[PDB]
């Protein structure tokens, strides 16, 4: 494939690894989720734009809309996690082992 | 054959299940059992309470079961219609054998000594 | 939650699932999953306690991750075919990513870790939706993409799910965690037969849903969530202990009950394709599920556990729970084996 | 020696012990988001490198 | 689709955007329009197993 | 099956509610004045703020 | 319609039935402190429903034909046996206290259901909020083990959290020496065996823990023995209260609907009073439980759901 | 015995009883005429 | 795994044992690493050094079981001049079980391993001979 | 050098991703996502999608403004971590850059590169269309069709956004 795809696919993989390798802050992982969607938007936009798939030009826009619904949903849960424990640390969410 | 149709039109060329179908009698029986369980979980007299409710359990089961049995019969008719037509379309894959008798075919004998 | 808001949110859970099942376009399939995930989270958080918050968070992170892998597969598929039709995929890398994406959505092993924890952290009514309705959409996608799925991958997931589900349930005293590991074990049977006969995947899915709905409804009827709390049922409602016994023996797959039907038809399809070792391994490993079903029947119906004095107060009040469809569901869960040939309705 | 011991040991008692051990390995988890998702990365990597599920 | 309600009801929900050779605004063609048309018409009705 | 790694596991609450953490979200403390246009130059208003 | 989400959607909202007179009032005090009389007079003057203090046979009064049931259908817990032998080996002391709390929990749910569904306030004599004083007195005198106290607290912490405290807490402060004389005049031979130290422990819990707690969230009125002798003066105080604190200010139709769904479902109310915690004082063996349960179902009008017992004249069973 | 509180199901709910019986009757008639219709269509299509 | 598995099955039974032992060792070592990775990921080691210690302990145990099975099964075939006899893998399978038992300091594990590994390995050779399919390709 | 404009921007795209993927303080992660969103807009714009590029930049700028606010409220510590402050963050950061730098170095040297899959390094312009002369923007025609062809898409997206408001109100009402 064209060389641009090497870096966009690489960017998606970097964010996927960033998502799967947690640290403490839950906000940091939510950012990696937003980054994953950004690479998908760009990767989809390139294909659609380059192939002149006219009606598919709206598809990346629709992608962003449900990205915001996910980010808003993620932030809502972060608020509740923060209220319970006073931090957004993911090590506090370990009550359900038992 | 018709896309997302419970009973295609061609299914009407098959005979409908009889209303005395043994399978339909069993379905009606399951409705009767459901009615009894309904009384029991709610701590009502199992056999006597709410005969109107018990009637509707039997009737609803038989109603739904009749259509399921009709589609069931239809899908097996379709399977055979497909299978036989395919055999007709490909004779060379289903060749008729020459049937030897047992006086000609050699089978080995294994004594039970 | 306002009752009207609860109904609107529930209908949105169903609308997202319906969209997935009726869509011919990969983008609308992805939208259906996203809409479904958005609506279910408030049902998980309905009681607002730290365990519900933890459960919803773990659920959101898992499902959101799966959707990104799902959309990655769709875009890779678009590059290598230039279309969006929901059908076989045209790139093996896309097939793997989509297959993993659906495995995480279903909670199949080794993507299973969330299922026991999320189920434990949410009420029983929400757990019922999670372990039943939420299986429909991912399975409906596997039903359409299986001609391009890697056989080794899908059978590996099925094998691991049956083992981990069976082993995982042996150590559980919490009912919601018992149902969760049971669900993992049953997911494996559905996907094991998918490469050979998708019609048998639907049959197992439908029968699993009926039996799983029956159990959850009976747990809700008595507000029981632990083994010991359920062991008091013989002193409140004796009839409910017999229904639990019949349903649990059915989930174990014992003839002549209904739950034997899917295990039986799956073994038939696998043997027709010269798969002998795998169904044998699967049937024996399902004995682990029967074991921890049998423990529940012992503590619930076939013995009488110690009671408490305050239990006498409950004798004077009737069951008020709705228990919707329980009489029908329990009969279907148990007495359906004579009608096995009706599986052709799913063809 | 046989009926109360060895015929028990080499089958029901050994099998049930193995299942009990495996159950403990499966279920003894920390309930930590970080560890579960770190195992997802391992699963994905071995899927491509060892078993070539992506080909 | 798992359930083909679109066909049963004869309503077009999403198949207008499934392929790039479908009707586009102002009849703007995709770059691979001819190639995909030829492939779609070759494989029409015979099934994937044969079309492969 | 008790094990060493689960010796510290307790049965969950009967009603699913874990007790609220005693964690203290500290209020922000701010020197409002003396050197401040609204403090009249000599007021050291020590204010605790949440937001 | 039986109450539920559908009834709520159509307009059955508590804010429509509640007024300034829809109040929950609890009269508390020591034994033989004049609670009953004062509570009954407050209820009659204000137009509220009076609930006599929940006893062993309270639940019987709300089910069946309303008569007390034989004592085996309450565990044989006896108040008289508690007074005679407060250290009975058979655990009667705690078994009684656990039973009484559950009876009060049920009475509180019934009271709340009445308040929410009709808007008429109620008057109670003691409640789940004040029942613990008797548990503290029992423990300080050695009548129950510490394990019983731990059990009691577990049951309380998962039940009292679900309800709203009473609007008004009326308290009659009668000092112990006067209480002992009052008991001596009352004439119940078992009740005369109460030690004064036990009575002082009831008073120490009331003054030490109960009232300081209720002050934060309820309107508390304390009346000496003589002030309580005129309920008309008590009613006058209640009529001019501010009602400026407590959780009732924070309630709305959405919350009172959820609360009403709980209290109308009595098995849901009593769910955690039988947690599987095996104390000897409250654990019952299977053979005893099975036998008593069978006898209970052989009582008149108790075999089937209410309205399906033909042994007591229910009709149209085949259509009901 | 004579209940202290009037039972919720103390008397039949005649509106439900009518609906329940009316539905059972309706479904039964619908089933029978369908079966008769199918029998006649089946004979027609097969030259019987 | 397909490449290493193919190499093992491409050199005839009983011939070129050293090459066989490399294949079974390669399979064993990989299996041990897979076990270490999940173990380290899901049961965090207290120190980086220990996590390495756990990794080497599992990878060596796994590789030993592979090498001894590959050595025993080939040497038994060559010695007995019975290249295509399932019994050779039974000898190799049990020997592996003993190595596992030794590495665990548990006779009972060693006894059970020698059996179940013995049967499982012998079952694999029959499957190769008769074409038993584990992940059978769909056909009908 | 200008013929490789999309490649250069895509290199910065990855560098921004390594930025926030190594997970320093979310303050700096948001900075890395803004840079990536900025150059990502530049990449899409250079393929003829001016509206798509500017829109994704605009959305992500609004999103990272909220994330900033939530960070100072709910994801802050006494010593927020930069990339150099933490050993795990630095190791991931360096590893990302070295993996990136080696992909770039070899794809430029050989005009091709195998990184798992084969990528051609002739420059990204080679795949572009050769004959355009319409009096409109094809991306604008495709996007505007959402309101004539995408009735179904409009309904499901509009409904999801409304439900989204209802849901976040439910989720955060303790
Ligand atoms: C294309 C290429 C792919 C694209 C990505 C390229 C890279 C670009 C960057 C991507 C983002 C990376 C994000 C890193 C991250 O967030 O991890 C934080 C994560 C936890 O963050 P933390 O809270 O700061 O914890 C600090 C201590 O590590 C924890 O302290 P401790 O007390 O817990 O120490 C015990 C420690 C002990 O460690 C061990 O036991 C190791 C034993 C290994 C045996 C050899 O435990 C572990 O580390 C076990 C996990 C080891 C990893 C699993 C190995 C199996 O830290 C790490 O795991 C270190 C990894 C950092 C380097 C990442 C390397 C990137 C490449 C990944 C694989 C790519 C495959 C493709
Ligand atoms: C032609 C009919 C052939 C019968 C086939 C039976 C097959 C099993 C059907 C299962 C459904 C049974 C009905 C649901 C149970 C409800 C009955 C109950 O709960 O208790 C018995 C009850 C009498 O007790 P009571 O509660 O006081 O009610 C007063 C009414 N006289 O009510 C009664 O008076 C008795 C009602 C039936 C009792 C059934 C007992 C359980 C049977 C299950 C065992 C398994 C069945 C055999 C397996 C082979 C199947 C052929
Ligand atoms: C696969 C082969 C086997 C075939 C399996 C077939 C299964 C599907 C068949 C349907 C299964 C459910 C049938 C339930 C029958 C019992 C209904 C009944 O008696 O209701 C009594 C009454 C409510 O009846 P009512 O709503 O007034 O009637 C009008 C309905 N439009 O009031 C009551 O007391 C009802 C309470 C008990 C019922 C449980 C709660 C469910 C509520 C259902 C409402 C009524 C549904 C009407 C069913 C019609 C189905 C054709
Ligand atoms: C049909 C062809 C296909 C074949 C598949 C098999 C069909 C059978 C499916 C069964 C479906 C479940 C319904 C079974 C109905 C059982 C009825 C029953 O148990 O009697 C009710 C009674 C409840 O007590 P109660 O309502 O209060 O009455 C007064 C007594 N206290 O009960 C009791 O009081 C008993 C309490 C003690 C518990 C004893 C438990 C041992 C007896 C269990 C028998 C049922 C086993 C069913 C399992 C399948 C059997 C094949
Ligand atoms: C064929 C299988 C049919 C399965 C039918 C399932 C019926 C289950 C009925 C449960 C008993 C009624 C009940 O108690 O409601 C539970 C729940 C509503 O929640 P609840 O806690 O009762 O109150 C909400 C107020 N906050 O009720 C619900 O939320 C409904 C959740 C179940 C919906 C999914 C059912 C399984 C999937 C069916 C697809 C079949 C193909
Ligand atoms: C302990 C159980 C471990 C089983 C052994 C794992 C193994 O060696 O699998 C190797 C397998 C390669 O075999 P393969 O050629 O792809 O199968 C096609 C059949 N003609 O690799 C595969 O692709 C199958 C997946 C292996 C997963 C094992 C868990
Ligand atoms: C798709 C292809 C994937 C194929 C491989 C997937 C294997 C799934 C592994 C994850 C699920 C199993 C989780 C589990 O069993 O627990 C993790 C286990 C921890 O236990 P462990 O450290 O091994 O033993 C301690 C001794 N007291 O750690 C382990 O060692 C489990 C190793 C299992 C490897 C298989
Ligand atoms: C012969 C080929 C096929 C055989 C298949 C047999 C599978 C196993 C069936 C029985 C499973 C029973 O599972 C469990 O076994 C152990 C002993 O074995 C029992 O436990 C009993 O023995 C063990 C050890 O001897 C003791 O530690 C324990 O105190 C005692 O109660 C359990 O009460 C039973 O629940
Ligand atoms: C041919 C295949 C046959 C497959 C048969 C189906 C297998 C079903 C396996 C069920 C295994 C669970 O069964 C479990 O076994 C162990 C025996 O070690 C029992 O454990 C018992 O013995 C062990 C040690 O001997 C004690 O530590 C324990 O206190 C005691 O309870 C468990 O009480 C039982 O729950
Ligand atoms: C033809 C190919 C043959 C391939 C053979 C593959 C064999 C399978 C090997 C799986 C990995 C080894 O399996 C692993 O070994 C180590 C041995 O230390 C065991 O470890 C156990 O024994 C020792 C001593 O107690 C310690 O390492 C450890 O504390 C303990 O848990 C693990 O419990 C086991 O899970
Ligand atoms: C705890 C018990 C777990 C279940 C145990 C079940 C054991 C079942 C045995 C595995 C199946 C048989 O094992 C597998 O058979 C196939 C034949 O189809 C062999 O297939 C082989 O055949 C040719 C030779 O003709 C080889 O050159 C080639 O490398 C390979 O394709 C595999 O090399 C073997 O690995
Ligand atoms: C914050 C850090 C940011 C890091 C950003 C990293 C950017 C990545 C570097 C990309 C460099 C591209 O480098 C580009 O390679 C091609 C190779 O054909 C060169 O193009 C070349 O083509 C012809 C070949 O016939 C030569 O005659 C010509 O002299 C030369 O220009 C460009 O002159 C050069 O600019
Ligand atoms: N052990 C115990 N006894 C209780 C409890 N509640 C009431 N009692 C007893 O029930 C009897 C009646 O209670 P009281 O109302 O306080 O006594 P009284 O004679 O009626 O005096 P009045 O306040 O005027 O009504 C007393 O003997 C109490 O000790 C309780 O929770 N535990
Ligand atoms: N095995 C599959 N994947 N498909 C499948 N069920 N093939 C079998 C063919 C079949 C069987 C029964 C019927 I009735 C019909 Cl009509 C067709
Ligand atoms: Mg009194």
């Amino acid at each position: 494939m064209s060389m641009v795809y090497m870096n966009i696919m690489m960017a998606f993989t970097v964010s996927l690894v960033g998502l799967l390798m947690y640290r403490s802050h839950l906000m940091s992982s939510l950012l990696c989720l937003e980054g994953m969607m950004l690479s998908l938007f760009v990767m989809a936009a390139l294909t659609i734009l380059n192939s002149h798939f006219t009606l598919a030009s709206m598809m990346p826009i629709i992608l962003l809309v449900f990205a915001a619904c996910e980010a808003a949903l993620g932030l809502s849960l972060l608020v509740m996690v923060s209220n319970t424990y006073g931090t957004d640390y993911v090590q506090n969410l370990n009550l359900l082992q038992c | 054959r018709a896309t997302f149709q419970f009973l295609p039109d061609e299914a009407r060329s098959l005979p409908p299940p009889k209303l005395t179908d043994p399978r339909l009698a069993f379905v009606g029986f399951l409705g009767y059992c459901s009615g009894l369980i309904d009384n029991a979980i709610r701590r009502r007299p199992v056999l006597l309470a709410g005969l109107h409710r018990q009637l509707l359990y039997i009737t609803s089961f038989v109603f739904v079961g009749y259509y399921l049995l009709k589609r069931q019969d239809y899908m097996y008719a379709v399977r055979d219609h497909d299978m036989f037509s395919y055999i007709k379309s490909h004779p060379e894959d289903f060749p008729e054998k020459d049937k030897k008798t047992y006086g000609e075919v050699f089978e080995e004998f294994h004594p039970v000594r | 939650m306002n009752p009207i808001i609860f109904i609107i949110i529930l209908l949105t859970i169903m609308l997202g699932t319906i969209i997935v099942m009726i869509s011919s376009h990969w983008l609308l399939v992805w939208i259906g999953f996203e809409m479904n995930m958005l609506a279910i989270i408030p049902i998980m958080m309905k009681n607002h306690n730290p365990r519900a918050t933890e459960a919803s968070t773990k659920y959101f992170l898992t499902q959101s991750t799966a959707s990104m892998l799902l959309m990655m597969a769709v875009i890779i598929n678009l590059m290598f075919s230039g279309q969006w039709t929901v059908m076989k995929l045209f790139n093996p890398m896309a097939s793997m990513l989509m297959t993993m994406a659906l495995a995480m959505k279903l909670g199949m092993a080794p993507f299973h870790f969330w299922v026991p924890e999320v189920t434990q952290g949410i009420p029983l009514s929400s757990g019922l939706i999670l372990l039943t309705w939420q299986k429909l959409a991912p399975m409906s996608v596997l039903y359409q993409i299986f001609p391009s799925i890697n056989l080794n991958l899908i059978l590996t997931l099925s094998v691991l799910s049956i083992l981990i589900g069976g082993w995982g349930g042996l150590n559980q005293t919490q009912l919601r965690k018992i149902m969760a590991y049971s669900s993992i074990a049953h997911m494996g049977w559905m996907t094991a037969v998918l490469p050979y006969n998708p019609t048998m995947t639907l049959l197992n899915l439908i029968i699993y849903i009926i039996m799983t709905s029956t159990m959850f409804t009976m747990f809700m009827a008595n507000s029981t969530t632990t083994t010991l709390s359920l062991s008091h049922t013989w002193n409140k409602t004796p009839i409910m202990t017999v229904l639990i016994l019949a349903t649990l023996l059915s989930m174990g797959g014992l003839p002549p009950l209904s739950g034997f039907m899917p295990k039986w038809m799956i073994i038939q399809e696998m043997t027709k394709n010269n798969s002998i070792i795998l169904p044998t391994f699967m049937a024996i490993t399902a004995l682990l599920n029967l074991y921890f079903y049998m423990r529940l029947t012992y503590s619930t119906t076939l013995t009488m556990f110690p009671s408490t004095n305050n239990m006498k107060m409950k004798w004077q009040f009737p069951l008020m729970k709705k228990m919707t469809f329980l009489p029908t569901m329990v009969v279907l869960s148990t007495m359906m084996l004579p009608l096995t040939p009706m599986l052709s309705v799913l063809e | 020696l046989l009926d109360l011991i060895w015929l028990e040991a080499i089958l029901p008692k050994t099998i049930s012990l193995a299942q009990m051990k495996a159950s403990t390995l499966v279920t003894n988890q920390k309930g930590l988001i970080k560890l579960y998702f770190l195992s997802f990365l391992i699963t994905i990597l071995i899927s491509m490198i060892l078993f070539n599920f992506h080909e | 689709p798992f359930f083909d309600v679109q066909k049963r009801l004869g309503v077009d929900l999403d198949r207008w955007m499934t392929i790039q050779s479908a009707e586009q605004p102002h009849k703007i063609p995709s770059r691979c329009h001819a190639f995909e048309k030829e492939w779609i018409e070759c494989a029409h009705g015979i099934g994937s197993i044969r079309a492969e | 099956y008790p094990t060493k790694e689960t010796a510290h596991w307790k049965p969950p609450p009967w009603n699913d509610v874990d007790p609220p953490k005693d964690t203290l979200v500290s209020n922000l403390t701010l020197n409002f004045g003396p050197q401040h246009p609204a403090a009249h130059g000599v007021l050291r208003l020590v204010m605790e703020l949440s937001g | 319609l039986q109450y539920g989400p559908l009834a709520y959607i159509l307009g059955e909202k508590a804010t429509k039935k509640m007024t300034e007179k829809s109040k929950l009032i609890t009269v508390d005090g020591n034994i033989c402190s004049g609670k009953s009389k004062l509570a009954k007079e407050i209820a009659e003057k204000l137009g509220l429903k009076h609930f006599p203090e929940a006893g062993i046979h309270y639940v019987d009064s709300t089910t069946g034909d309303g008569k007390p049931l034989p004592v085996q259908f309450s565990g044989n817990c006896s108040l008289e046996k508690f007074y005679d032998d407060p250290k009975s080996n058979d655990g009667n002391s705690y078994r009684l206290q656990a039973w009484l709390y559950a009876s009060r929990l049920l009475q509180y749910a019934d009271a709340l259901e009445h308040l929410l569904s009709t808007g008429q306030g109620v008057v109670l004599e003691r409640s789940i909020y004040s029942d613990f004083v008797f548990l503290e007195a029992m423990y300080r005198q050695g009548f129950i083990r510490k394990q019983c106290v731990d059990h009691y607290n577990q049951v309380k912490k998962v039940t009292i959290c679900e309800y709203l405290p009473p609007h008004v807490v009326v308290y009659v402060d009668v000092p112990v020496p006067e209480v002992q004389s009052r008991i001596q005049k009352k004439g119940n031979p078992h009740e005369m065996k109460i030690t004064s130290a036990y009575l002082q422990d009831i008073e120490n819990a009331y003054k030490g823990t109960f009232l300081p707690e209720m002050s934060e969230k309820c309107e508390v009125l304390q009346y000496s023995a003589w002030e309580a002798q005129d309920a008309e003066k008590v009613v006058e105080d209640i009529e001019y209260l501010k009602y400026d604190k407590g959780p009732w200010l924070d309630q709305n139709d959405r919350k009172l609907h959820k609360l009403r769904m709980l209290v109308q479902d009595k098995l849901e109310v009593l769910n955690y009073t039988s947690i599987p915690v095996f104390l000897p004082e409250v654990t019952v063996g299977a053979h005893q439980s099975d036998q008593v349960f069978q006898e209970f179902t052989e009582l008149p009008g108790r075999k089937y759901r209410a309205g399906y017992n033909e042994d007591v004249g229910d009709k149209w069973i085949w259509l009901k | 015995k004579f209940y202290i509180q009037e039972p919720p199901h103390g008397s039949p709910n005649w509106l439900k009883v009518g609906l329940t019986l009316g539905t059972s009757v309706f479904l039964w008639i619908y089933l029978i005429k369908q079966h008769n219709e199918d029998v006649l269509e089946y004979k027609r299509r097969n030259g019987l | 795994a397909k490449t290493v598995l193919r190499q093992y099955w491409d050199i005839p039974e009983g011939t070129e044992c050293h090459r066989k032992t490399y294949a079974t060792t390669s399979i064993g070592g990989a299996a041990g690493l897979v076990v270490s990775a999940y173990s380290v990921a899901l049961k965090t080691p207290t120190s980086f050094l220990e996590g390495v210690a756990r990794t080497g302990r599992y990878t060596f145990t796994a590789a030993a079981i592979g090498a001894i099975f590959g050595l025993t099964s080939c040497i038994s075939a060559q010695v007995r001049e019975k290249p295509d006899d399932p019994l050779n893998y039974l000898i190799g399978g049990c020997a592996g079980g003993l190595i596992l038992g030794a590495r665990t300091r548990s006779y009972g594990i060693g006894a059970a391993a020698c059996a179940y590994m013995g049967l499982t390995a012998a079952l694999v050779k029959m499957g190769q001979l008769e074409g038993w399919q584990v992940f059978a390709e769909p056909k009908v | 050098m200008m013929l490789y404009i999309v490649f250069i921007l895509s290199v910065i795209f990855v560098m921004g991703f390594v930025g926030f993927s190594s997970k320093p303080s979310p303050i700096y992660g948001g900075l890395g996502l803004i840079v990536s969103g900025g150059v990502g807009c530049g990449i899409v714009l250079n393929f003829g999608g001016s509206f798509l590029g500017l829109m994704v930049f605009l959305i992500y700028l609004g999103g990272m403004m909220v994330v900033f606010g939530y960070t100072t409220a709910m994801a802050t510590e006494q010593y927020p971590e930069i990339w150099l402050s933490n050993k795990a963050v630095l190791g991931a950061f360096v590893t990302g850059l070295l993996m990136e730098f080696f992909m770039v170095y070899y794809v430029l040297k050989d005009k091709e590169v195998e990184v798992v899959f084969e990528f051609n390094g002739l420059g990204d312009w080679v795949i572009y269309d050769t004959g355009d002369s319409g009096f409109f923007s094809e991306e604008a025609m495709g996007i505007a069709a959402l309101y004539s062809y995408g009735t179904w898409l409009v309904i499901v997206t509009g409904w999801s956004l409304l439900i989204g408001v209802v849901v976040i109100m439910e989720i955060t009402r303790g």
